[PDB]
């Protein structure tokens, strides 16, 4: 008791000069510093292509690494690759277990990665001899339902489960080479860095946490969240990320500083988000929200400058191509639409 | 004397944790701006290329 | 193909035949009846699962009955937060509570605060008013009769419910129980509840289930040609 | 992966024949079929194509309406039926599997073939030399020529460079002009422009030796060229 | 001289009235109007049903017009028109009505192909939709078609009728069984879904599905008795038109009386199939 008491004092005085040197080097935040910049007018976006033939909720996409496929799941137990330029279907990939709630394509463009409420990470192999697609690699060290995976490279991979627990595996042996436990409740989303060294993870418990994937601590941690973080994304540079919560807000935050850049959020909307992307320069930021339609913001002024209102239902996948030239959005009405 | 691992675990990681170092919130400001302002001839949807180029024209 | 290359045509030809099969699969598997079986604590779960048979996130169970497919979801071993995956299951055609009636004097295994005939309400009523199961059709079967029969005998039920006063018989008790736990529901017009006492027999059970679904397939049949 | 050939045999200039093909090995099923023709010491030639699910089918020019081809997905067997045989259907026929979408190489296998002797607009691909003596270990090039421009809308080349080695089956070495294929050696390379083609040897060892050969893929028919042979 | 001999030998030969029918087409054709914008608003087309109801919808306007410029034409054109355009202005009512009634009846048959199988879920099945539609067209333009080239009424008088000098006994006596056989049709179809349902709600006997099916009883009800109401007078009067003689009936002559009750149905069809069921009536609301 008093042991604890004293304790949760001292990280308590810790935290009071973490933050009292936040306010000293804040002298001005980032719309203070940004407001002299010209805002951008308005920008539109038409759907060049529209890809059906799901017949369920789509629940994640990933963008290739050429800028000219895509990967999607939903929950027809069907993992399609789509040519998003003539609308056609290269792969076809048939899921053991329906209830699937990520994807990840690899780099070099030879695996896919899939998970869900199987407790279970599975790696399908694209470039075989044969002519069909066979699993390579299953995962089953978690005890709760995986949210979001990506390809650490063409031989790792991380993963974040419902278990309040993420891990970087090893494809060729099959088991996790390193676990991270530092989260309080179910962990929904994560994010690789561009330099290819950390990651950021988001939980329910209204923080994220920054690891270092070679020496797996609790390198860095974020609170300013009143609610779930359901997606999370690097900044293009890699010195920031932004996290999309349940309160109908988007925050921003920078991995040198431990700051809270700036809030996207209004009035009028009071759903949440699905999902978070970024532009190529990062001067536009995506935001899905449970309204139907997608947003546009400034991120630089925190105005929305476009709304991609083309969907029936909600939507919980979107996606940027690695050149910035196409946004391709994913919903529950089983529709993808490629917005340019 | 079972009830103290986890809490002293847990002070020992914020402890480990509050040794790391801050820089001015300015700075990360303009390294953002200019890292906009940079790239941003390199933006297909922020400045509209002309459909020539555009792959994605129907 | 007016300015489509050999390799383009192959391509489209292709994407064609990949469409083909998706469409046929989805019409395969859009006409299976899709259950959620969920209970509280420890209730004749699996009980019920061994009457109608005749990855531990996520339990999958197969069995036809009067040449319908059913598969059974039980997901009592996710454990984890049910806010952030139960809206995969909104299409669900209908779910399978259970309750074990005979647990009135039992308190739970972590407390003796309260028996586990008010946790399995309070979770009842969380699932009864859940915003994605507004027109989501509930089956109650409420079973250990036996145990509960033989044990309003030597013990009653004025201990679970302070503000009752019956005659302490079975019928009478079952009765009161089937009212209280249908009282929960708030909607009482978009979603109905079925209650079953279940017996020595799987026939009952699998009867009652099939009637059940008959019913709610119905109502969404009349509901998707606009006659009511 | 294989695929073998069956059915060859002496047959006089009056009558049938029907040439089988079982692949075992791969998904049969989702690959395209090729019939190509070659012709003892000179260069080889297409003669059919069946696309998957037997919706396409295409015949050669001069045999058009004369040969037949079908498919059999579960048994995973290919059929090319003829009826009449002149004295210029002497030759070894060769069955190619070919898968086409988004970054795929056609022409990847060739089996081995089977020996057929008898008892007796279109873009032409054009080679100057026929036979280039050299030593190992220096670079060496092999020219084709093409009537037309082979880059068409999209952006690609559709040109090829195979391999054929004295007693063994064809090989791919270079698909769209600029691509290697699976399982051969990076010394090959080649280079197009206009209706030059150039395939390019920067070290060169005692196994590549033999009969180079370029392809065409733009439109139908596929009207082929003269090979270059490399001796040691 | 052909029309005024037609009329003679069937002894042939008011304002406020005249008035009364243009603005009763008027409400039929602003009605169907509306209707179709309506159904046009909503982009979920998901559901099989609005094909059918907006083809339906179609077909009473352009019966609304056909039947405006039929009405204003003959009482102007009485005889200055020439014998090959009457054949066109009484076959275009045909066409019309033929397809104004066989949607009806391929809207029962979606019903009861929909209600006949136990599936949960929905399925496209669009080639039985486009199938339905096609042919509903395709029968009406068939038969309209038919007595103009077929068989007539021109040059002999054994089989001319009263209200149509024009037309023959007997192409009256087949579009009587084809529209007495669409009848039949819709009630055993609807007689048919009603015993079912009220067979599969019988065993879990609650208060929600008593009421759903005594719901579902009046709707089937009100369905089947409006149209038999609407369309009884005009089988009738062809009736005694194809059982009486020449000149004999003196009822034959106020025909076009009876004609106004087969336009009122068109008026009772936007209401029936649009404003009595939950998701249509709240889209037509918001639209
Ligand atoms: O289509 C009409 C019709 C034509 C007219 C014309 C003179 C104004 O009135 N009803 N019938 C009439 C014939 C049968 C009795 C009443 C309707 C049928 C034709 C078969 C299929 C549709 C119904
Ligand atoms: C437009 C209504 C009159 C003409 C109706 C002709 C077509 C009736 C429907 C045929 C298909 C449905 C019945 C056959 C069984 C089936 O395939 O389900
Ligand atoms: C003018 C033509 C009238 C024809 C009347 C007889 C045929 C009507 C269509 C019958 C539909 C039968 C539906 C069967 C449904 C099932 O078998 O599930």
């Amino acid at each position: 008791g008093s042991e604890l008491d004293q304790l949760r004092q001292e990280a308590e005085q810790l935290k009071n000069q973490i933050r009292d040197a936040r306010k000293a080097c804040a002298d001005a935040t980032l719309s203070q510093i940004t407001n002299n910049i010209d805002p951008v007018g308005r920008i539109q976006m038409r759907t060049r292509r529209t890809l059906r033939g799901h017949l369920a909720k789509i629940y994640a996409m990933h963008w290739g690494t050429d800028s000219r496929l895509l990967v999607s799941a939903s929950q027809d137990g069907k993992l399609i690759i789509w040519d998003s330029y003539t609308t056609n279907k290269v792969h076809a990939i048939p899921l053991r277990s329906s209830w699937v709630m990520t994807c990840a394509y690899a780099p070099s463009g030879n695996y896919v990665a899939c998970g869900g409420l199987d407790n279970i990470c599975s790696i399908y192999n694209l470039k075989t001899r044969e002519g069909n697609v066979r699993v390579s690699r299953e995962l089953a060290g978690h005890t709760g339902y995986l949210s979001c995976c990506r390809f650490l490279d063409d031989n790792q991979i991380v993963t974040s489960s419902g278990d309040t627990t993420c891990a970087l595996w090893d494809i060729e042996t099959g088991q996790q080479t390193t676990t991270f436990t530092g989260h309080t409740g179910d962990v929904m989303s994560l994010s690789l860095a561009p330099d290819t060294r950390l990651f950021v993870s988001g939980a329910c418990d209204a923080s994220a946490k920054l690891w270092d994937v070679r020496e797996g601590m609790c390198r860095q941690t974020f609170t300013g969240h009143e609610s779930d973080i359901n997606a999370i994304c690097f900044f293009p540079n890699g010195n920031a990320f932004a996290t999309g919560s349940d309160d109908a807000t988007c925050r921003l935050f920078d991995l040198r500083a431990d700051q809270e850049l700036m809030t996207y959020s209004h009035d009028n909307i009071i759903c949440g988000i699905t999902s978070v992307s970024f532009s190529k320069s990062g001067r536009l930021l995506l935001a899905g929200y449970d309204d139907f339609n997608c947003n546009v913001w400034d991120a630089l002024k925190a105005d929305r400058a476009g709304v991609l209102a083309g969907h029936d239902n909600r939507v919980s996948c979107l996606g940027v191509t690695d050149d910035g030239m196409a946004v391709a959005t994913g919903s529950w009405d089983s529709f993808l639409k490629i917005w340019n | 004397t079972a009830s103290i691992a986890q809490a002293r675990k847990l002070v020992e990681q914020l402890k480990m944790e509050a040794n790391i170092d801050r820089i001015k919130v300015s700075k990360a400001a303009a390294d953002l701006m200019a890292y906009c302002e940079a790239h941003a001839k390199e933006d297909p949807l922020l400045t509209p290329v002309p459909a020539s180029e555009n792959p994605f024209r129907e | 193909g007016c300015t489509l290359s050999a390799e383009d045509k192959a391509a489209v030809e292709r994407s064609k035949m990949i469409d083909r099969n998706l469409r046929e699969d989805g019409e395969k598997a859009a006409r299976e009846v899709k259950l959620l079986l969920l209970g509280a604590g420890e209730s004749g779960k699996s009980t019920i699962v061994k009457q109608m048979k005749i990855t531990t996130g996520i339990v999958e169970t197969h069995f036809t009955f009067k040449d319908l497919h059913f598969k059974m979801f039980d997901v009592g071993g996710q454990r984890s937060e049910r806010k952030k995956w139960i809206h995969c299951f909104e299409g669900v055609t209908a779910i399978i509570f259970c309750v074990a009636l005979s647990d009135y004097d039992l308190v739970l295994a972590e407390d003796e605060e309260m028996n586990r005939m008010h946790e399995s309400m309070k979770l009842f009523d969380s699932i009864c008013n859940n915003k994605w199961f507004t027109d989501t059709s509930i089956i109650l079967f409420l079973n250990k009769k036996d145990l509960f029969e033989e044990k309003i005998k030597k013990s009653p039920l004025t201990i679970c419910y302070p503000e009752y006063a019956g005659s302490n018989t079975y019928e009478e008790a079952a009765a009161y129980i089937q009212c209280q736990f249908e009282d929960l529901n708030k909607r009482k017009d978009t979603k109905e509840i079925y209650t079953h006492f279940t017996c020595a027999t799987d026939t009952k059970n699998v009867q009652f289930v099939f009637d059940a679904v008959t019913d709610v397939i119905i109502k969404n049949n009349l509901k998707d040609c606009g006659l009511f | 992966v294989q695929l073998v050939e069956s059915g060859g045999g002496l047959v006089q200039p009056g009558g049938s024949r029907k040439l089988s093909c079982s692949a075992s090995g791969f998904a049969f099923s989702s690959f395209g079929m090729h019939w190509v023709r070659q012709a003892p010491e000179k260069g080889l030639e297409w003669v059919a194509y069946i696309s998957s699910g037997s919706g396409t089918i295409y015949y050669a020019d001069t045999v058009k309406g004369r040969f037949t081809i079908s498919r059999d997905d579960p048994k995973n067997t290919l059929f090319l039926q003829m009826t009449s045989l002149r004295s210029e259907d002497t030759a070894m026929y060769y069955c190619v599997r070919s898968i086409y979408y988004y970054g795929s190489s056609p022409f990847d296998f060739w089996g081995q073939g089977t020996t057929l002797t008898v008892s007796s607009s279109d873009i032409v691909m054009t080679q100057a030399t026929s036979s280039v003596p050299v030593t190992p270990g220096e670079s060496v090039s092999i020219s084709c020529r093409s009537s037309k421009s082979l880059l068409h809308s999209n952006g690609n080349t559709y040109l090829y460079w195979f391999l054929q080695r004295p007693g063994q089956s064809p090989q791919l070495l270079i698909y769209r002009m600029s691509n290697l294929a699976s399982g051969v050696p990076d010394r090959f390379s080649g280079s197009g422009s206009g209706t030059a083609f150039t395939l390019t040897i920067s070290r060169l060892e005692a196994e590549d030796v033999g009969v180079y050969y370029c392809m065409q893929h733009l439109e139908y028919p596929l009207t082929f060229g003269a090979g270059t042979k490399l001796e040691l | 001289e052909t029309l005024r001999e037609h009329y003679q030998y069937v002894g042939k030969l008011s304002t406020l009235t005249t008035v009364l029918f243009l603005v009763i087409c008027s409400f039929i054709v602003l009605e169907n109007l509306m209707v179709l914008i309506a159904i046009w608003k909503n982009n979920k087309f998901h559901n099989r049903m609005y094909f059918f109801i907006g083809n339906l919808a179609l077909c009473d306007l352009l019966a609304g017009i056909a039947y405006k410029v039929n009405i204003l034409m003959s009482g102007k054109k009485t005889f200055s028109l020439s014998p090959t355009v009457w054949f066109l202005r009484e076959g275009s009512m045909f066409v019309a009505l033929g397809a104004s009634t066989c949607s009806l009846l391929a809207i029962a048959i979606e019903r009861h192909l929909t209600m006949i199988k136990m599936r949960p879920y929905d399925a496209n099945k669009r080639h039985r939709v486009f199938l339905l539609i096609g042919m509903c067209w395709l029968i009406a333009f068939t038969l309209g078609a038919l007595p103009i080239l077929g068989w007539n009424c021109l040059h002999n008088l054994p089989d001319c009728s009263t209200i149509l000098p024009l037309y023959s006994k007997k192409y009256i006596a087949f579009c009587i069984s084809i529209f007495t056989a669409i009848l039949v049709t819709i009630v055993i179809l609807y007689a048919r879904i009603y015993f079912l349902v009220k067979s599969s709600s019988r065993k879990v006997a609650n208060h929600n599905n008593s009421e759903r099916s005594m719901a579902l009883l009046r709707t089937v009800v009100i369905v089947v008795s409006v149209f038999i109401a609407c369309w009884s007078p005009l089988f009738i009067l062809f009736l005694i038109d194809v059982a009486c003689r020449v000149q004999a009936c003196p009822i034959l002559f106020k025909a076009q009386w009876f004609i106004v009750l087969a336009v009122l149905n068109s008026a009772m069809n936007p209401v029936i199939y649009t404003l009595a069921s939950k998701e249509m009536r709240r889209a037509f609301f918001r639209l």
